[PDB]
């Protein structure tokens, strides 16, 4: 009985690391994909120097 | 400030369980050395015995008690002891406002287990009676040494919290 | 499934050698005793029986 | 001014929210205390022990019973506290004009 | 097929992982046991009939 | 978030490296001595119990 | 009865090794697993460079 | 005994890497920001000359 | 130290005197604070008359 409710907290509780580390890999991806996107907004408005 | 001044308390914690681990040291040999008096008690109870070994018996229990009033009086950390009963209790830092974490000292010299230095047998009924004094000192050296490591207990958890 | 704070099957396993371990120790013990019901643990009815008879 | 005046609410909802860690931190202590009460109330029971278990197991329910009473005293972040009882709720900013987000208080003592 | 928000081929891989690890329990299972029908789930009808039978 | 000062998230990953670290620790503790309850530290009542027992 | 002193001394303190072992295993893999998650908790300030 | 005192000073004296690996990286991070800030700092009278 | 509710020899000579001594040091952290906030809001006040009277 004890192994069984051992069993049952662990299946309630605990993670499926498996994904997690697919989960890992796209989201260090996604930030470096977001930084990029945030400078070229950033480098966006600079342009209407051009025109002065 | 009030986050800058938390080490100290985590640092006199952690002298708080060295001095904790020091006398709980000391009293991991003071229980041995009180359950081999127990046994020369018992074996001293004997009326079969001729007087050679009842002698012989008396001087393992001599030194015994000796050598317990010694390891007793050599349990201190930093120049403080839970142990020799020089103090009633030490306090450490829990709070940055100045609280303290007190931890009641468990004295386990001779005196403080009912044991007086002098205190022997001569004849097989005063090692009868002798037996179970000294079980009633191993049993109150037990329950010492186990608030002590309910004390250690509760001081990790402080310092644990406290870094959080 | 993919745990690594707990293993179910580690459980399970341990429990299948518990009772080998427990069953080979009852075999040595009959071994040793020479008897299949040595005590009144074994089988009190017929160790009554038995130790009536004797 | 709308604009601005939202950062006040934004320092107040991160003060709440470290509070609650604050008060979360003394719980998961709290609740091992009680378990090891239970433990030692639940094994005192026992009917089979002799006097001198029964008086160790009491001394370990009496001192676990202390320093969960510490543990609580000990629950709280910058003067203020959703744990020690010492008040019923927090009113915390959720808009501009003034609006409360209130967290009750959950008394650990 | 390009996406950083999901893939499935790592779905597809774990659902076949998992398989591997299910049968490998079943195969310790077996193996520590002795018996490819060591209890009511394995197969309740010869599991019955063997317990009659013992 | 974007502090330069300080991070809140490596100091949560030090406390459950520190937490995991502590658990090998008791880990090896009883390893090395054998006993779930080698001290008073593990268990002070039924450490003087199995002391009297002793 | 001396025997018997002994098997209760040993029912109360010994530890289940073999239960043991499984928890010594899964220890290790966490212990490194946390090791990479402050790793990449240290990693993540930096991402904010790129911006200047 | 020794034994005892030895890890008593330990724990008086010894730091814990794992945060400094974390508190280095990050000092290294502002060290680097504070390098570009200076040479915004440095470049900023720079305006001056268009004055004229 | 006089207007932080210090004086030149102040110093504890014994522990319960250092944990008194703790508040003190507490108070006079708390007002040495209040006093520079002021003198902040002063020097702010201070550029914004400057801004006023170059308008």
């Amino acid at each position: 009985l004890q192994d069984s409710l051992d069993a049952g907290v662990g299946n309630l509780v605990d993670a499926d690391l498996a994904k997690e580390s697919a989960k890992l890999q796209s989201l260090q991806t996604k930030q470096q994909l977001g930084v990029q996107a945030l400078s070229i907004a950033n480098q966006t408005p600079q342009t209407i120097l051009s025109l002065f | 400030a009030t986050a800058s001044s938390l080490n100290s308390v985590k640092d006199s914690l952690q002298r708080g369980q060295s001095t904790i681990d020091v006398a709980l040291a000391a009293g991991d040999t003071i229980t041995d050395l009180l359950t081999k008096m127990k046994e020369k008690a018992l074996a001293a109870s004997d009326t079969s015995l001729n007087t050679a070994s009842f002698n012989a018996l008396k001087a393992d229990f001599e030194s015994l008690r000796d050598q317990l009033q010694k390891a007793a009086t050599n349990a201190k950390f930093n120049g403080v002891s839970l142990a020799d009963g020089s103090t009633t209790k030490l306090s450490f830092l829990a709070n940055e406002d100045g609280s303290n974490f007190t931890v009641t000292a468990q004295t386990l010299s001779l005196t403080g287990i009912g044991l007086t230095a002098t205190s022997t047998f001569t004849d097989a009924a005063t090692a009868k009676t002798m037996i179970a004094t000294i079980t009633t000192s191993l049993q109150t050296a037990t329950n010492k040494l186990s608030s002590l490591g309910t004390s250690s207990v509760g001081l990790d958890t402080h310092l644990t919290f406290v870094g959080k | 499934l993919n745990s690594i704070n707990t293993n179910p099957g580690a459980l399970l396993a341990l429990q299948n050698l518990n009772s080998t371990n427990t069953e080979l120790a009852a075999t040595q013990g009959r071994i040793n005793t020479g008897k299949k019901v040595a005590n009144a643990k074994d089988n009190g009815a017929i160790w009554s029986m038995a130790k009536m008879q004797s």
